[PDB]
């Protein structure tokens, strides 16, 4: 289990999901289509955003 | 100056040469679902009307 931290704008929050074709993450982390994990997405407003 | 919902003005494209990509890296577009075809294909293929 390979844990992967970092932060996206607030639209986004797709992670390219499936195959997601979103250009945000298309040139910055790519993930793979047979992905047999989880995906989380925390707020970060009040913990200095 | 696009006019109301019910009366949608209607363009035909015809007899000229698409640049989809420009459409593409435009960040304007919130959202960009291709329904039949993929976007990124859409720069070298062939259709009409």
């Amino acid at each position: 289990v390979y844990a992967d931290s970092f932060v996206i704008r607030g639209d986004e929050v797709r992670q390219i999901a499936p195959g997601q074709t979103g250009k945000i993450a298309d040139y910055n982390y790519k993930l793979p289509d047979d992905f047999t994990g989880c995906v989380i997405a925390w707020n970060s407003n009040n913990l200095d955003s | 100056r696009f006019a109301s919902v019910y009366a949608w003005n209607r363009k035909r494209i015809s007899n000229c040469v698409a640049d989809y990509s420009v459409l593409y890296n435009s960040a304007s577009f919130s959202t960009f679902k291709c329904y039949g075809v993929s976007p990124t294909k859409l720069n070298d293929l062939c259709f009409t009307n």
